[PDB]
């Protein structure tokens, strides 16, 4: 992994080092070179991952995210750069220098060997990421609201530390490959539920869970457009790649331990879908979109079966691109109207006839239309589920209805219907915008003819 | 324009319109009487429908009241 | 191409045409057609092609993978046998799973092959398919996301023990 | 029909059951009935791929139609006669049916005549 | 219950602009100013054939031919019917009758 | 097998040519529009070859060429199933397509964006193909869930009209409601079975078939507007006439039909799924048909006329006869989209007028449009050996001799008289009496395109159920046997209706003070069904949501 | 925006009423909050339960798809009444009486249903008669195994 | 902004509810499959 680590460290020294007009030019270049040469880790086995040494490793459900962790880099730079050409050069080549060191810390938290490694990494990704939201964000509004980094710290982050000494003191050792032929099952005790929420409740809260998902709505009205990029895109999956990994060791505790986050997310995929319906800003319907996908996620986890793991995986992925350029529709507007409100500018397909086509391309793999990779991801969840449950047909079904619901809804009031008279500055898409689109939309298009690279490891 | 728009009258039609308009409605007409004429029982019956009353009870195998 | 007793395929029997109206068939009209307008050029554009790489020829191999111990030899907590062992399994489920892909493109194509009649002519393909979905459920099914050598073991177990009381029971 | 009228207001007693009848021994009455005779044998019907619903007692008629069907396209008006034989044995076969319906509401007539002829 | 007499003056004001405005909606001659029998039928749909229907099944032909085809069961034929007194082409064989049926 | 498997794909590859060629190459959209009528045009001549090589010998095939993916035990690749029902919907779908493409090529002539809306009309006849060639139930979905977001982007043409973009919607929320039933019949089929193959699921033949049938039903329910998923077929006239053509023929709506034709296997051995989908289809027939008595735009009428025909098509599933209810698609698809045709015709020469009321004494004034709507009418009707005929007439019978819930029975009987009231109301409130409509006529039929694009789906509505039912081979054992009174039913109701709709449409001229009733305001406002279901449903979820 | 032209808390005393009512471009006597309890509603206006599609539709709103004009006080559940979405228009049927009819339509008609199925329609003929014991083998039928014969006689 | 400053700024027991329907159903299952009275001929696929 250090012919990755080491030329993501050099575009710091090369974002410092450029011409003050070249800073957006050459770390875009370069990191676009960054993403292509991570196409090597696709050298995958039906039967190993590929451990690369002591530290790192990877496997099917690494190397698709660590595939996007890595585009998603360029693509946040090109969409940053409009609002911040007015940021004097210190500050921009301090905000592109977060991002770089985002990027550091994703792709080893993706691939470390060792929980506790994981663990340290995957809390340094906070630091980058609240400088971002807080130091470029809209308001003078706290993201860390207090309430919600004591909620995190001390029934997330804390519990799952002492879980992760514990278990490296009983089992001797906390390397994943380990793991894999020294554990044991998990008996019935106090104490073991107790070490069952402590190792689950930090990336629960990360997903996030429905019932503690309040957190996200408001961190997207706040952040600027890279920082809902990299929170939609990867940083949730953060928290679902922790589980995948985790529940190895939790068995056979979870066959009982996750029915109220079964019934919380079955539940809540519901209740977070009907509130998109009523949601008057374009940021707080897409993070509620985000918070009723990851819900399906968190029911595949949490049901493990082959088929639910199979499509948890392409979900996570899918819902990355998706997301994330919804975020990016939105941003356009924004940066016309200067306002988040979905109810202010209204038929835009009359006046930016190409961006409509981008809008409904969104729209159409948020709902899952097929063969889009996300249905693909969402089918064998519901697939997997009906088997868990033959219920769970009826849930999975009224959500399918109420997502299609809030995604054309979503588009016939931005894009249809009368423009509104006095907003008269909405000037044409430009190439960066139209670009920035079509690198979401279509690699994510592109998936759909080669499925099985992005079914991790149970494929 | 071919046509002229008129007012408050009768629109002005072509020959071609109502030449083709006739010659369709009459092989209409013409193919219903061919059919029929060939095909008439598909209207009104392929086959004979017995009478069931009329089975006398020696094709039926009813024995008789006394056996 | 493939090989004939994996894929069987029972002899064609086609009737011979017997015509019995003085009509020309448009079908076999068209099948000169496309006999001399379609099949003759692109047989003479593959032959081409074939010339090429009879020029050049190098060879593939399937790879063989030799057996090694299996779980139930392996020490227990001795990641090195079980290591090897334990990718053995690996490659064995994802063998199981393709000969039942194999069983299941039989039965697909018998009940295709016999049209109408499938429900008798596809009574051998039909039990074929069951014992090897029996088999297959056997050892891998209801193992998890998490499955292993261990855990099938331990399916395997539990069930030779419930096959060894049921014994007594008789 | 007049029938269901029968059954349903009148009295149902002297009615067959369309779904168990015949409800009477098929010889009882019949001095030696002899067996249906099935022309076809039963790997022709299997060669010629007949649907099961159209292996009765009349697939021989069907089995020539659809050979001259094959035989005579294009001409899609060459097999009236062939598929008039077998439009007929067809109504026959109905026909047949109709008979032991009817013959099915007489016997229960005769067996509900005899029971009241008891009581009496 | 008409108009007043300034709702009148006005809307007299703004039809003067109004059809002024409509009149300057009309094109110059030269504008836009832009940058720099059986046969042609039978030519346009010959030509049309050519690209949209044989073109297309080479490529498909050759496709189903020598790659789709030399996989099993990728193309699966339903057999062809067998009716008494045929003859197959394969081994020669010849088909029984049916038995005499009875009179009807 | 290479000759009838190559042109089997062309025929598919032809259609997405058009689409593939609008990223610039050769293009000229000086006439795409052009170009997309002559890839149909094409594709229905490649499309019969397959067919006469199918009507001569019943050969068929299944072509799964490209392997897309595993899982585990369950292979997925793209396959096609080219048999009877492919082969005889193929090019019914194609023959009228390609009139409504031609008759597109005058109707919308003035819209700026012409060449957009073609690109639709193909890509919403591609997703029907992939729907009825599919042979996995994979692919099938991708073909039912791409004609629900077609009709979306066709139905909210006119995207600055809320109204427009409400029917869309509309369409979207109903189809997705049934969508449950569909992968809940992919959920039982892959769990109980391990395949979403049809060849698999049919050589299985499960006896417990109640859940994934259900699933099925449910399905058909909401894509062909069953009664409970049906408001939205009326609602979707809010669409182009050449959109409402298509939609109410060749592609959307007789999807949710043709999905239980493919299964017919299964529902032959489930009394309970019969007696289900005998009585689903036997009150959506009627109540439909009740509803176009006192419409009085013509759109709404003849999409009224689609659900009641739809629902005939419902019932002959439900008495097992999978193979009559096909061929009322293919039948139905000639007249039916002819109808549209001649109603656009109307609306288009009245200038954008669709209320009957405003109609009137065009009988002369409009004779080609006459004569189609007269044939078109009678063809709907069932009159004796039009294109109708061969589908209604046999369905009637097969009914009447059937063992049948006798409630769906009279209910079937009743809307067959109510057909031939609301066709009377179209013909005598449109083309007689004296004209209604504004006094600059601007009346004219005489366009090449108009004409020939109506002529050709005329000749269909009057011989191509003659031809189809000569040349299709027997699948079943047709019931002909049979007393005369139940032989000319639907003969003698449909004459009862004609009779009973010419007094009703008489005493409109009468001068006497009409008095609304409780019936005619039931049917008028369509039973209430939207009024209050489009009201409270909406209401109870969208304020649940803010609380 | 100010702090002064945005949605406060409840409103307690006629002048902080009065200072409301002129901060939405409400007069006094129009004004009314919503009942002050834990919905959160604050200030803001309880304004009537309609739809957009009851508004005079020929006025020259500012906002014509909405219907509103600029600086005019917005519904609380101004989006829900769009009109893409829910419509109180008076119908021309009282709206209890159309719901009678509907269900007692439905009811009627599941009724009739059950009762046919209790009475079904059916031809006055005997079950359709099959060879080779009712077609054993062709159904799949176990050939290791005889059936019980079944005969079917001429009559 | 006040409209949208405003709207910016049952419970549990469909919870408890739906824990019933599943838990049921699923101990329902459950107890067939020990007792082979659940058919899973063909299910191979989870
Ligand atoms: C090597 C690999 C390298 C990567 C290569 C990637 C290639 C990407 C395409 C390059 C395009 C370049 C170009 O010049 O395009 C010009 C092309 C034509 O120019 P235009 O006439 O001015 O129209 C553009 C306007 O925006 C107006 O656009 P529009 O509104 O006319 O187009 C709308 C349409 C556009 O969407 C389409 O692309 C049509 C094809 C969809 C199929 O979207 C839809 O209709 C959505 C519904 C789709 C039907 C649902 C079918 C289900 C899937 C069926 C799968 C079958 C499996 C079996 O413009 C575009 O379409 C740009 C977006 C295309 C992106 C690809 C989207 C694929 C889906
Ligand atoms: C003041 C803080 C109070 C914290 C209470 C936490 C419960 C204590 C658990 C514990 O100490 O159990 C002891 C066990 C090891 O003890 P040992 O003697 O080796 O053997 C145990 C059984 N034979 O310890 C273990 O097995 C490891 C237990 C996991 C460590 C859990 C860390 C404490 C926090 C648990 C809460 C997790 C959930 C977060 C809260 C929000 C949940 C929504
Ligand atoms: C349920 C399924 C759901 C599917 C959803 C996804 C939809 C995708 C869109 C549909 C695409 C259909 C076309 C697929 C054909 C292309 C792929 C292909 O043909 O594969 C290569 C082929 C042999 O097929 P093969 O790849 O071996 O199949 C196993 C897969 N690895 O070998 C060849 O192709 C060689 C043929 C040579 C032909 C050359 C003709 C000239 C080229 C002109 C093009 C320019
Ligand atoms: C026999 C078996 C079949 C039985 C099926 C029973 C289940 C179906 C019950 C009916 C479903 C509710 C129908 C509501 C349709 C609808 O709301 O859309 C139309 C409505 C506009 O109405 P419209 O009259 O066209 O507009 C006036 C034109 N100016 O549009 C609107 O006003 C609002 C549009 C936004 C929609 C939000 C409200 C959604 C309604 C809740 C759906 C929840 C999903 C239910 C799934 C249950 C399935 C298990
Ligand atoms: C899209 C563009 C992508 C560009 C990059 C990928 C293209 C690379 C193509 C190189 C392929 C060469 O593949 C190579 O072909 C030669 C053909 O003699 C073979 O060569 C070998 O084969 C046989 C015997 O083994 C002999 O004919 C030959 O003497 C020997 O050297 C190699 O065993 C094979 O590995
Ligand atoms: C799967 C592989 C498929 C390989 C296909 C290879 C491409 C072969 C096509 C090359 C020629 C395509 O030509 C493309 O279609 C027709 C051809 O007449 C043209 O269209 C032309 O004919 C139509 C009517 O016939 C007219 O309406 C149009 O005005 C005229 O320009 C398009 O403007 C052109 O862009
Ligand atoms: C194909 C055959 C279809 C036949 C369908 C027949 C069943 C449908 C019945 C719908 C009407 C039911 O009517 C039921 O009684 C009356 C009116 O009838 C209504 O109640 C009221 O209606 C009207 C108006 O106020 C009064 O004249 C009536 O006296 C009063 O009872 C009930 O609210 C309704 O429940
Ligand atoms: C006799 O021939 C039976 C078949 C003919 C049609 C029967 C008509 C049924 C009358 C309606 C009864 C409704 C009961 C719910």
């Amino acid at each position: 992994m250090l012919k990755y680590i080491i030329p993501t460290i050099m575009l710091m020294p090369l974002t410092w080092l450029s011409k003050n007009n070249m800073i957006w030019v050459n770390s875009t270049a370069h990191s676009l070179l960054i993403s292509f040469t991570s196409l090597l880790l696709m050298n995958q086995f039906g039967d190993n991952s590929l451990n690369f040494s002591l530290l790192f490793f990877s496997d099917s459900l690494s190397t698709p995210l660590l595939i996007l962790t890595m585009w998603l880099l360029p693509l946040m730079l090109m969409a940053s750069q409009h609002h911040l050409s007015k940021e004097n050069l210190t500050r921009k080549k301090l905000f592109i220098t977060m991002l770089i060191s985002l990027q550091l810390f994703l792709i080893m938290t993706f691939t470390a060997m060792e929980l506790i490694l994981f663990y340290i990494l995957f809390e340094a990704t906070l630091v980058p990421t609240l400088i971002i939201i807080t130091r470029w964000g809209n308001q003078t509004e706290r993201l860390n609201a207090g309430l919600y980094f004591l909620f995190y710290t001390l029934a997330g982050s804390l519990p799952l530390l002492v879980a992760l000494i514990y278990i490296q003191n009983t089992v001797g050792s906390l390397n994943f490959l380990m793991l894999q032929y020294w554990v044991q099952p998990v008996h019935n005790s106090w104490s073991n539920v107790f070490m069952w929420l402590a190792c689950m409740m930090a990336f629960m809260v990360k997903m996030p869970l429905y019932g503690l998902h309040l957190w996200l709505p408001k961190a997207h009205v706040e952040a600027p457009i890279a920082g809902s990029m990299v929170l939609a895109a990867v940083l949730l999956k953060l928290g679902g790649y922790g589980m995948l990994r985790i529940t190895l060791i939790l068995n056979p505790m979870t066959d009982f331990m996750a029915y109220p986050f079964i019934m919380l997310s079955l539940w809540g995929m519901i209740m977070t879908s009907s509130i998109c319906l009523r949601q008057t800003d374009l940021k707080s319907l897409i993070a509620y979109s985000s918070v009723s996908h990851m819900a399906l996620v968190i029911v595949a986890i949490l049901i493990q079966t082959p088929w639910s793991y199979m499509g948890a995986t392409a979900l996570m992925i899918a819902h990355g691109l998706t997301s994330s350029m919804l975020f990016c529709l939105a941003n356009s507007n924004y940066e016309r109207i200067h306002s988040r409100t979905m109810i202010l500018a209204r038929g835009l397909q009359t006046l930016l006839p190409l961006m409509a086509t981008w809008w409904l391309l969104a729209s159409l793999t948020n709902l899952a239309l097929p063969p889009t990779i996300n249905l693909i991801g969402e089918l064998f969840v519901v697939m997997s589920t009906f088997s868990w449950s033959n219920i769970t047909i009826i849930l999975m079904g009224v959500n399918m209805v109420i997502t299609a619901l809030y995604s054309l809804y979503m588009l016939i009031m931005t894009q249809r219907g009368k423009y509104t008279y006095h907003i008269n500055n909405i000037s044409p898409s430009f190439t960066r915008e139209n670009a920035l689109m079509s690198l979401h939309i279509l690699p994510l298009l592109l998936l759909t003819l080669n499925p099985k690279i992005i079914l991790g490891p149970l494929y | 324009a071919h046509i002229e728009p008129r007012y408050r009258q009768f629109p002005q039609l072509t020959r071609s319109q109502v030449i083709q308009a006739e010659f369709f409605s009459a092989t209409m007409w013409f193919w219903i009487l061919w059919r029929f004429w060939h095909d008439s029982d598909a209207v009104l019956g392929h086959f004979p429908y017995p009478d069931p009353s009329q089975w006398t009870d020696e094709e039926l195998g009813i024995p008789p009241d006394d056996e | 191409s493939w090989d004939k007793d994996v894929y069987p395929e029972p002899p064609r029997r086609t009737p011979a045409p017997s015509p019995q109206t003085s009509l020309p068939n448009p079908i076999t009209y068209l099948t000169k057609a496309f006999d001399l307008l379609v099949d003759r050029p692109v047989t003479l554009v593959r032959e081409f092609i074939e010339r090429q790489h009879a020029k050049n020829k190098y060879y593939y191999y399937h790879r063989e993978f030799r057996r090694v111990p299996d779980i139930t030899e392996c020490q227990e907590k001795d990641v090195l046998c079980m290591f090897e062992a334990e990718m053995q399994w690996r490659r064995d489920y994802k063998v199981d799973q393709e000969i039942v892909n194999i069983i299941q493109e039989r039965l697909k194509a018998c009940q295709q092959r016999e049209g109408e009649s499938h429900r008798q002519n596809c009574a051998k393909e039909l039990e074929q398919f069951t014992q090897v979905v029996k088999a297959y459920q056997d050892r891998y099914h209801d193992l998890g996301a998490h499955y292993s050598a261990r855990k099938c073991l331990a399916k395997q177990k539990q069930r030779m023990l419930a096959e060894r009381k049921a014994a007594k029971e008789a | 029909g007049a029938h269901l009228a029968r059954r349903y207001l009148g009295d149902a007693s002297v009615e067959p059951d369309p779904l168990r009848m015949p409800t009477f021994p098929p010889d009882y009455g019949f001095p030696e009935r002899k067996e249906r005779e099935m022309v076809a044998t039963q790997q022709e019907m299997n060669d010629a791929q007949l649907v099961l619903q159209q292996r009765d007692y009349c697939a021989h008629y069907l089995i020539r139609f659809l050979k001259c069907k094959r035989d005579s396209f294009p001409n899609f008006l060459a097999c009236k006669h062939e598929r008039h034989d077998w439009d007929y044995c067809e109504h026959l076969d109905y026909v047949k049916r109709m008979k032991e319906f009817e013959r099915e509401r007489r016997l229960l007539q005769r067996k509900k005549r005899r029971e009241q002829r008891e009581a009496d | 219950s008409g108009y007043t007499p300034e709702e009148k003056l006005r809307l007299q004001q703004l039809r003067e602009l109004r059809r002024r405005w409509l009149k300057d909606q009309e094109l110059s001659p030269r504008e836009p100013v832009l940058p720099p029998n059986v046969i042609y039928k039978t030519y346009r749909h010959s030509i049309f054939a050519f690209t949209h229907v044989l073109i297309p099944v080479w490529i498909i032909h050759y496709y189903l031919k020598y790659h789709v085809t030399t996989k099993p069961y990728t193309i699966v034929e339903k057999k062809p019917r067998i009716f008494p007194g045929d003859t197959i082409l394969e081994t020669g064989e010849v088909i029984p009758p049916m038995k005499e049926f009875p009179d009807q | 097998m290479n000759m009838f498997s190559s042109l089997s794909l062309v025929t598919l590859l032809l259609l997405t040519m058009p689409i593939m060629m609008m990223s610039f190459n050769t293009y000229k959209p000086s006439n795409y529009p052009l170009y997309v009528k002559t890839a149909i045009s094409y594709a229905f001549i490649t499309s019969m070859i397959p067919t006469m090589m199918f009507i001569h010998s019943g050969q068929e095939l299944i072509i799964s060429n490209w392997h897309w993916l595993t899982i585990q035990t369950l292979k997925l690749s793209l396959s096609f199933k080219m048999d009877y029902f492919s082969m005889m919907f193929i090019p019914v779908a194609l023959f009228v397509t390609w009139s409504i493409m031609e008759f597109s090529m005058w109707y919308m002539y003035s819209d700026p964006n012409i060449n957009k809306f073609f690109k639709y009309l193909l890509l919403f006849l591609i997703t029907m193909l992939i729907l009825v060639t599919a042979n996995n139930l994979f692919q099938l979905f991708i073909g039912w869930e791409g004609v629900g977001i077609m009709s979306f982007l066709l139905i909210g043409w006119w995207y600055g009209r809320a109204d427009a973009n409400t029917a869309a919607l509309q369409a979207i929320l109903y189809n997705r409601i049934g969508d449950i039933g569909f992968i809940l019949a992919m959920a039982w089929f892959l769990t109980n079975l391990n395949t979403w193959d049809l060849q698999q699921i049919f050589m299985l033949n499960p006896s417990d078939s109640n859940m994934p049938l259900i699933g099925l039903a449910l399905a058909a329910t909401g894509k062909s507007a069953q009664f409970g998923l049906h408001p939205w077929l009326p609602s979707a006239m809010e669409g182009p006439t050449p959109v409402s053509a298509l939609l109410h023929s060749s592609t959307m709506v007789v999807a949710g039909i043709f999905l239980l034709i493919r299964f017919y296997p299964l529902t032959e051995n489930n009394k309970y799924i019969q007696s289900i989908t005998l009585c689903l289809g036997a009150i959506t027939t009627l109540f439909t048909a009740m509803c176009a008595l006192t419409q009085n735009d013509i759109k709404k009428i003849i999409a009224f006329s689609t659900s009641s025909q739809l629902g005939l098509m419902m019932v002959t599933i439900g008495i097992n006869q999978p193979y009559l209810a096909f061929l009322h698609i293919c039948t139905h698809a000639f007249f039916k989209a002819m109808l549209f045709m001649c109603s656009g015709s109307i609306i288009h020469s009245l200038n954008d007028e669709q209320d009957i009321r405003k109609m009137g004494g065009l009988f002369k004034a409009m004779p080609f449009t006459t004569t189609a709507l007269i044939v078109g009418s009678l063809a709907l009707t069932g009159m004796p050996f039009l294109t109708g005929f061969y589908s209604k007439d046999l369905i009637i019978e097969a009914a009447n001799t059937s063992y049948t819930n006798a409630w769906a029975l009279l209910m079937t009987l009743i809307a067959t008289s109510f057909t031939a009231i609301y066709s009377t109301r179209i013909i005598f409130f449109a083309l007689l009496g004296q004209p209604r409509f504004p006094t600059l006529v601007n009346i004219n039929e005489n366009n090449p395109l108009l004409i020939n694009s109506i002529k050709r789906l005329l000749i269909g509505s009057l011989f191509a159920g003659y031809i189809i039912s000569n040349n299709i081979p027997p699948t079943t054992i047709p019931q002909m046997t049979m007393p005369y009174y139940l032989k000319t039913t639907a003969l003698i109701v449909t004459i009862l209706g004609f009779i009973l709709a010419l007094e009703i449409s008489n005493m409109t001229k009468n001068l006497k003070y009409h008095y609304p009733s409780n019936a005619f305001k039931f049917s008028t406002l369509l039973g209430y069904f939207p009024t209050i279901m489009h009201r409270l449903a909406p209401y109870m979820n969208l304020s649940m949501s803010q609380k | 925006i100010t702090k002064d032209m945005l949605p406060g808390p409840y409103p307690k005393t006629p002048e902080e009423r009065a200072a409301a009512a002129k901060k939405y471009n409400m007069r006094v006597e129009d004004y009314e909050p919503y009942p002050d309890d834990g919905t959160g509603y604050g200030d803001y206006p309880k304004l009537p339960d309609r739809s957009q599609q009851e508004r005079d539709p020929w006025y020259d709103w500012d906002h014509p798809d909405l219907r509103l004009n600029w600086g005019e006080p917005m519904h609380w559940d101004l989006d829900m009444y769009i009109r893409n979405r829910v419509d109180t228009s008076p119908t021309p049927v009282n709206w209890n009486l159309m719901c009678k009819h509907l269900f007692g339509f439905v009811a009627f008609m599941l009724f009739m249903f059950w009762v046919g199925e209790t009475y079904p329609a059916y031809q006055p003929v005997g079950p359709k008669q099959y060879p080779y014991n009712n077609l054993y083998l062709e159904r799949g039928g176990d050939p290791n195994k005889e059936p019980e014969p079944v005969v079917h006689y001429e009559i | 902004v006040r409209w949208t400053y405003a709207r910016s700024a049952f419970g549990i027991g469909p919870l408890v509810f739906w824990y019933y329907v599943f838990k049921t159903d699923r101990d329902r299952k459950e107890k067939l499959i020990q007792e082979g009275k659940l058919d899973r001929t063909f299910n191979i696929s989870y």
